[PDB]
């Protein structure tokens, strides 16, 4: 988008854009989320539905 | 094994293989519909359950 | 002095995307019957049944 910016403020606005704190999210990511020793305890039934 | 199935819970095993249709037996006390109808034996409903 | 050259930029991000705080709220988790627990060493945690 267009936008109009002191050169400071764009210094701001750009930094925040540049370095957002979210990551992309996937199975695997919430699946190696589970502390490991659970996953492997077959006590315990772990599925992605 | 169902007996071995329903203890431990983990249907990994049995989903990837009806997933991916690789022949298989499931063993163990299971009850069965018996159904006389042709029509039904044609349009292949043994295989939907 | 404003200057519109040096204060015109383009903004770019994100078209949509969901940020999601319980990841663990994704996993289906299910137990076996306390009575068929088993523990590190494969066997059954109370086997004085």
């Amino acid at each position: 988008y267009p936008s109009i910016l002191h050169p400071i403020d764009h210094a701001f606005n750009e930094y925040f854009l540049q370095h957002q704190l979210v990551e992309p999210l996937n199975n695997d990511i919430i699946f190696n989320y589970i502390p490991e020793r659970i996953r492997n305890d077959v006590n315990y039934i772990l599925n992605m539905d | 094994n169902l007996e071995e199935l329903m203890r431990t819970g983990d249907y990994a095993q049995i989903t990837n293989m009806l997933l991916n249709n690789q022949p298989v037996a499931l063993v163990g006390a299971l009850p069965f519909i018996t159904d006389s109808s042709v029509i039904s034996l044609v349009a292949k409903l043994d295989a939907t359950v | 002095q404003f200057d519109f050259r040096a204060s015109m930029h383009m903004l770019t991000s994100n078209l949509t995307f969901t940020v999601y705080s319980d990841l663990l709220a994704f996993v289906s988790a299910d137990t076996v019957e306390p009575i068929n627990a088993v523990a590190f060493d494969n066997m059954r945690i109370m086997n004085e049944l």
